[PDB]
């Protein structure tokens, strides 16, 4: 399922990684927080 | 920038104060520097009596250069310029 | 990066010289080979995948390299290796179009020797992978372009060794 | 080794060939072995004879520029052929 | 060049040169022989272009060669024409490459800061360049004069 | 060719995921010590 | 990082060996101690703060270290020191769960000796802070787990000296 | 960074000493020169651009430095050089206000010698650019402040050589 | 350099303390392991050459490292590499006798990482050469001494990575 | 150092390749120009002093450089400068005989840019001294050798700028 | 190095000027103070040891500096410190005879600040050791010479800070 | 080469090449095609030379392929002939270079230390190297066989 390609700029090269190559490594913890909605005011956050 | 980037990612990255990317990118495009055949940390400070030498662990600023084996270093003569010996082979017998 | 033409412009700019006869002769020597460079790039690009497959077949696989203990063992590493091969082919095609190897230094060779030492990637085996792709390329592009394509593969391979 | 060389033969090493000669003599013979090459070289004898005491012969550019160089360089880098106005106001004043 | 503005662009997406992208890499090649010729022609008459540019400039702006003017005096005027010689040179470079590229790095990026320090009136440098366009353009065929003229108007544009 | 270097390191890249590592790598990204629930999972895996 | 289950796999993979009897025996030797490792981690985690407090009290504070001129003088540095202590405790708990010290090298010891030399951080005093936390830990976790927890504290402390 | 006053506070803090007579005398020696430092900074700031222009005119331009082959050739590099000059002037003004050179080490000198060696930037020529700005500054600020401004320009210039 | 005993003496000297109970306990912990350290050194010294040979055979040769393009290609470089190996073995034997790693920092590790980066010497491959000599050493010296010899090989190898 | 014959061997040795057709073609391209290189060296050597004299006359003396305040003021420095000139001429003659610029890097350019920055030696003025000697050389050696001599003077001069 | 007289000669030599009235006035201003410089040097030289002892007694010893943890603790370091003191005294005596501080830069200050940072040598404490020797010197040499000796001690001390 | 050895003398005395130095480069290069032919013939028969060298060696000293011998076994033997293949290669390099610079850096400096470590018996190795001379020399004309023979005897010399 494709190679993840990481896009550059006029100064540095575009590179790609084989997809299965990142799938055999530790899988990335990430932290995200909401998008805030629209019912009344601000997010809520609607998180725990 | 593999090697340098790996250092930047360490948690000891802020213990180094000399810049490393601007200095690395500039080196790539210039001729070899004059430093010792091994590191930049390998030649001592030139004062009267010490044996001074920078540390590595102490406030790290490593700098290496791919240096050949046939590279011969340019050294200034503590004396008159034309007795340099690289251009005048018996310049150590002339005068003082 | 620089190509044939900007190599000359920057060499004169640092002297603040208008282009003179010697400069103009160099640029002609580039322009006069230009159409042939383009045709050669279109052959390489459109045969990219076949060149890698024939180069790997002659110089990498059916070997200890692809067996357990070998650096191109595992689908992960086999993929990384032929990924690399595609870089080399693609950039050599850039260098040959530009008529200047400077891009091979700036975007490919810089730090690569030590990167390979650090991962354990076998250098000599990678050079053979480069010189096998050259062999295939030189057949496909023909008399017109063979020598000109070849040199940037040779630039790549003496850059690692 | 690099520091010891400056003291016994007045200059820094020029090369890796030279540096390595001693590095691989020190691993078989020690401190004593290394000392005895700087002392027994052909170069020691041509330069220092047998009555002269060794002296400092060469310096590196970094080392030279710490002796001097504080206060920069006083000079102005001149050029052959430049169009410059330096000193014309002063000449004009003397004429007046 | 046209090339630089181009092989580097089809490398920010990791691919080979597009079949349409090797066509801009075709017009320029044909153009380059003509482009090289125009630069050579400009180079031949450089001393005349600069000098006549310098007269055209000082009529149109006599204030720069006056008591409180940046170019007042014989050697403040000598350096001024030398700067006009610099820019004509860069214009020949720009024409030949087919892309302005190197001229920018050599003589417009930083030019505001340089001349502000020296206190040189920038817009009268732009006039000196228009003056060179007028002279240079009178030594070239209609078609070549236009092709040259774009690069003169660029420099005039960048000092702005 | 090759005018400068930044050196080399001792990279250790991951061949495969293996559960002990996924759990442990996971805890680090949050910098915490095993959850009260999380401890149980090691026992089943140790348990089998 | 690697753990006992993972190490057995990578140690055999580089030889391209199926897991054989010797391998299977090693893995059993880990699994058979596994439940005890978990219980020990839950004691350490839930007594974390008290272990640091008792370890500092026996081996760091009431001393020249906490007085003007001492490295753990100032609330800033006292905080940094017991922050460090928490790292050690926490990672040793990881190493002991994994049954492998490799994480203590990768994420704790690498460069730390020189980092401490560069800041002036007293190494010998830090080792005593490690061996005092071990002493407390060995009481809290009991016969079952005492020896196994202890070794990764000893790994940490001979890693600095 | 530190100034006169925090230099003293930190020197006593590491000994855990309340400020004594010797300390109090030092701080007075700073406060008593304070109003003059402020006036001098307002002259430098408001003449910043003229100081750079007169310093460049006496020590940099009309030379091989600004000609092809020279390091301040190209509008790019000429701009970078007088940009640098502004840093020096501005930071020296900070050092002189603070009555302490520590900021010149932390934010200006650290690594700068080698940065200039790596780019090819001429050190001796840069020192003359510093000592020319000092010359101009010492005229503009007057008897009151001349010696005090001057020292931090001299600090800068022996920091490079 | 320092050993176990002088490590303690200098730690107390800076406090101007006569040796107390805690100090005396540390020194005992060294003396009580001393005879075993000596026996272990005599085994290593007298098997020096065989340890290098078996360590190279398991971790260096029969590989791309010894082939053209490899860093231990040429009799010159092969000789330099096993020369290095002898240093490591010999100094680790000193560290283990002294019961202190300080000599490994002062006379072996300082600047070595960058020296190897500058020559192109493969770091990861050198570590394997260290950890293979440890493996051999631990067999030859026996239960008594295995753990104690091992740590200074591990000190060496995390000093490079 | 390396020369065209030697470079072909070391470039192939690192790949462990026999010399093949591409290699053999390169070496021929050197041998076939060899007699002309020799004749050119004999002209340069025997006109050495006149080339320096005419190059200095067109590009250095009769100027501010030779006047008080100039870097080639004093018989000492004038002597050092034309001494340098002789180095350049002599080494360029070596590079051109070898058909390889590697000697110009190893024994002339390495550190020279910074050496000149440290002494104050004007770089741009030195380049003109190089490109004036090239001009003279190209007249004396004739059609046969002009382009080949010229390139190593151009190598020298872009090595400083 | 340079003295009063050679300072003037070299300042005129770079302009190629014969000595004029302004120059001749400067040299007179030196010669006219010369006999007094000599007498002052004979007092300093012959009281050298007593000046160091009284300067150390007022500004260094009876303190934490000489106690465990202090930089002049150990007979080794106490000896190194008063050795240094003798250098300062001796060179300041040279500077004052020469009527020029250039020797204090060339042979004493260059690199010394960083040398002291690298060893841990306390800078502020060393300055007090310099300004205490000045105090003693100014008593011993009398009205004639007090101001002239004093300045080169002040040169030394603002060279470190 | 002759060039590398000689130019080095030029640069070290800060001078252009001598008439003598120029003459030897000329005489040397004239002897090029012949040297290339000598290398080709030997490259073309490498497998035969090695194998027949290996038989000649083990008769003159077999013990190495016996229970307590360094080369005892199929893969301990696969390495001894491989080393003989290495040295024949270096001999072809030396012949085309006209001196030993390359032969020396690649395979004699450090060779004592390498083989002492491996406890390969070095002096047996010299005899093995000598055998290759005998085979190679039988595939070359008298004149070319002598020219080749100098380089074989050098390696034999360096070993010991
Ligand atoms: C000719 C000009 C010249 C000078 C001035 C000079 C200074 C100098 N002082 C040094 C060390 C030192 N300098 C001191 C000085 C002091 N300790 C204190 O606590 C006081 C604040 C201060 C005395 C007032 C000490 C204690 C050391 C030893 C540091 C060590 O143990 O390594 C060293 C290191 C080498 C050595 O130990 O001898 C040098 C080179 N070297 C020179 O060539
Ligand atoms: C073998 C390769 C090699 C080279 C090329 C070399 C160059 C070199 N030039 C030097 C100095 C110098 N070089 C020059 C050169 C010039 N002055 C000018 O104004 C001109 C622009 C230029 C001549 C065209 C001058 C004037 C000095 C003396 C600087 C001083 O007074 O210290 C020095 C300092 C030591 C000495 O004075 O001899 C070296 C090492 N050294 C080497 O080993
Ligand atoms: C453990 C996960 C894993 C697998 C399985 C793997 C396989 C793998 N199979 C390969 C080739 C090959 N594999 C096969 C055949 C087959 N393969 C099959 O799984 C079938 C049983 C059979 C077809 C019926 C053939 C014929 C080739 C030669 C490649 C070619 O077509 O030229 C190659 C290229 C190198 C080589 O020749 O060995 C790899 C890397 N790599 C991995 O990391
Ligand atoms: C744009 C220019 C560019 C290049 C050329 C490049 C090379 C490159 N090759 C890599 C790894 C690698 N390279 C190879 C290559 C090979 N394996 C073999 O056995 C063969 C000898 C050879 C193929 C012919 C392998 C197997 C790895 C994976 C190493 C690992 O497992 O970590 C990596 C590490 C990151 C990654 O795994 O992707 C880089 C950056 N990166 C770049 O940005
Ligand atoms: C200058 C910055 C700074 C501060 C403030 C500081 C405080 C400090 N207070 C301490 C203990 C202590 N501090 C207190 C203080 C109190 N007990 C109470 O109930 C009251 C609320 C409070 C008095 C107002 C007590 C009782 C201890 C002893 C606690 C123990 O030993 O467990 C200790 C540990 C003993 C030692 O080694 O010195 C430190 C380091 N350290 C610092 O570096
Ligand atoms: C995740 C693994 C990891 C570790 C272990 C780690 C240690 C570490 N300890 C540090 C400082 C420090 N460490 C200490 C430790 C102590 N002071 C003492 O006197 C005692 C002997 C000792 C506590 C027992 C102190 C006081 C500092 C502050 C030094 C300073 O003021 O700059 C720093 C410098 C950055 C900072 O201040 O936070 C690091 C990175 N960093 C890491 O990323
Ligand atoms: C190739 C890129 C490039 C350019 C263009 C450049 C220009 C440049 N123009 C300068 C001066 C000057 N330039 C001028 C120019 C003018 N006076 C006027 O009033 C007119 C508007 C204008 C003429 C059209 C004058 C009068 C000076 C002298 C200013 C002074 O000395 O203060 C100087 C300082 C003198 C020197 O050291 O050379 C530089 C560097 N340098 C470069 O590297
Ligand atoms: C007393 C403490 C001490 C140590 C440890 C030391 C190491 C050291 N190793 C060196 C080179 C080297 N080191 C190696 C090592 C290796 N090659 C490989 O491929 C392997 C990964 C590895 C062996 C396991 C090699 C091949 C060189 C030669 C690099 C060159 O050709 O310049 C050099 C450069 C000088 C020389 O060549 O002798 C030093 C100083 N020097 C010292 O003074
Ligand atoms: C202060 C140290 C110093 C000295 C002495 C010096 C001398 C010097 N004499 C020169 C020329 C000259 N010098 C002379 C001198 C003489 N002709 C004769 O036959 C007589 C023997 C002699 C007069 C007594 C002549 C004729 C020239 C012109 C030579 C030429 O142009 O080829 C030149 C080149 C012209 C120039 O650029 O100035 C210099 C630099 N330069 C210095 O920096
Ligand atoms: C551990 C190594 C070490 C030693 C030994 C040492 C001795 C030492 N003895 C001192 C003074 C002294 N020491 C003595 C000792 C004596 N008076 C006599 O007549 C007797 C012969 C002798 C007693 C047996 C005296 C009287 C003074 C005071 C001298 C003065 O103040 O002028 C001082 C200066 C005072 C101070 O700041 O502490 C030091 C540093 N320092 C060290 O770092
Ligand atoms: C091109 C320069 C060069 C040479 C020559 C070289 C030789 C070399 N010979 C080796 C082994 C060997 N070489 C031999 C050779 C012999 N046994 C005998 O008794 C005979 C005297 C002799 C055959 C004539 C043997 C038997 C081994 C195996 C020794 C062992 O494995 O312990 C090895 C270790 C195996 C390997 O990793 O390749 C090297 C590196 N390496 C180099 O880089």
């Amino acid at each position: 399922p494709a190679d993840i390609v990481r896009p550059s700029s006029e100064d540095r090269p575009g590179l790609t990684l084989p997809y299965i190559y990142k799938l055999s490594a530790d899988s990335l913890t990430t932290f995200k927080m909401t998008a805030i909605y629209g019912a009344d005011g601000r997010p809520k956050v609607n998180l725990s | 920038n593999w090697g340098a980037a790996y250092d930047l990612y360490n948690y000891a990255a802020p213990r180094r104060k000399v810049p490393q990317f601007i200095t690395l990118f500039a080196d790539y495009t210039q001729p070899l520097p004059n430093q010792h055949p091994y590191g930049a940390g390998n030649d001592p400070l030139e004062i009267q009596f010490g044996a001074i030498f920078k540390n590595s662990t102490i406030n790290p600023a490593e700098r290496a250069a791919p240096i050949g084996k046939d590279v011969k270093r340019i050294l200034i003569r503590n004396g008159s310029p034309t007795s340099n010996e690289r251009g005048n082979p018996t310049g150590m017998s002339e005068g003082a | 990066m620089q190509d044939a033409i900007t190599a000359v412009i920057n060499n004169y700019d640092v002297q603040g010289k208008y282009l003179d006869g010697a400069a103009l002769d160099k640029l002609k020597a580039y322009f006069t080979t230009g159409a042939v460079r383009v045709r050669a790039a279109a052959v390489i690009s459109s045969n990219a995948t076949t060149i890698i497959k024939e180069a790997a077949a002659k110089a990498l696989i059916y070997s200890d390299l692809t067996r357990p203990g070998g650096n191109m063992y595992t689908t992960r590493r086999y993929a990384a290796c032929i990924r690399d091969m595609d870089y080399f082919l693609r950039y050599a095609t850039y260098a040959m179009l530009a008529g200047d190897p400077s891009i091979l230094d700036e975007r490919v060779l810089n730090g690569l020797k030590e990167t390979y030492n650090s991962l354990g990637v076998p250098i000599a085996a990678t050079v053979g992978g480069i010189q096998a792709m050259k062999e295939v390329v030189g057949g496909l592009v023909g008399p017109d372009a063979a020598k000109e394509a070849s040199i940037y593969f040779d630039y790549l391979s003496s850059g690692l060794s | 080794i690099e520091y010891i060389h400056r003291r016994l033969l007045g200059r820094p090493t020029y090369d890796r060939v030279e540096n390595n000669r001693y590095f691989d003599i020190a691993s078989k013979k020690g401190f004593y072995g290394v000392v005895d090459a700087m002392l027994n070289s052909n170069e020691y004898q041509e330069v220092f004879g047998e009555d002269v005491l060794p002296y400092e012969r060469y310096l590196t550019p970094a080392g030279l520029s710490l002796r001097k160089g504080r206060f920069g360089s006083s000079d102005v880098l001149t050029t052959p052929g430049g169009i410059t106005p330096r000193g014309d106001a002063a000449r004009m004043m003397d004429k007046i | 060049s046209v090339l630089t503005k181009a092989i580097v662009n089809a490398d920010a997406e990791a691919r080979y040169l597009s079949p349409g992208e090797l066509d801009r890499i075709k017009s320029f090649v044909a153009s380059g022989e003509r482009r090289l010729r125009i630069a050579q022609t400009l180079t031949e008459a450089r001393e005349r272009i600069v000098k006549q540019a310098g007269d055209q400039l000082f009529q149109i702006r006599p204030d720069v060669v006056s008591p409180g003017g940046n170019a007042y005096g014989e050697k403040m005027t000598a350096l001024c024409l030398r700067d006009l010689d610099y820019y004509l040179r860069l214009v020949t470079y720009g024409i030949v490459a087919g892309d302005v590229t190197p001229i920018e790095e050599i003589g417009i990026i930083g030019v505001k800061e340089m001349y502000n320090s020296l206190q040189t009136p920038i817009p009268a440098v732009a006039e000196g360049v228009r003056a060179m366009k007028n002279v240079a353009t009178s030594l070239l065929s209609g078609d070549d004069a236009a092709e040259a003229g774009f690069y003169f108007d660029y420099l005039v544009g960048a000092m702005q | 060719s090759i005018r400068g270097t930044s050196g080399s390191t001792v990279a250790r890249p991951r061949l495969f995921r293996t559960v002990m590592t996924e759990t442990i790598n996971g805890i680090n990204a949050e910098d915490r010590y095993p959850n009260s629930g999380e401890v149980s999972q090691l026992d089943q895996f140790f348990g089998d």
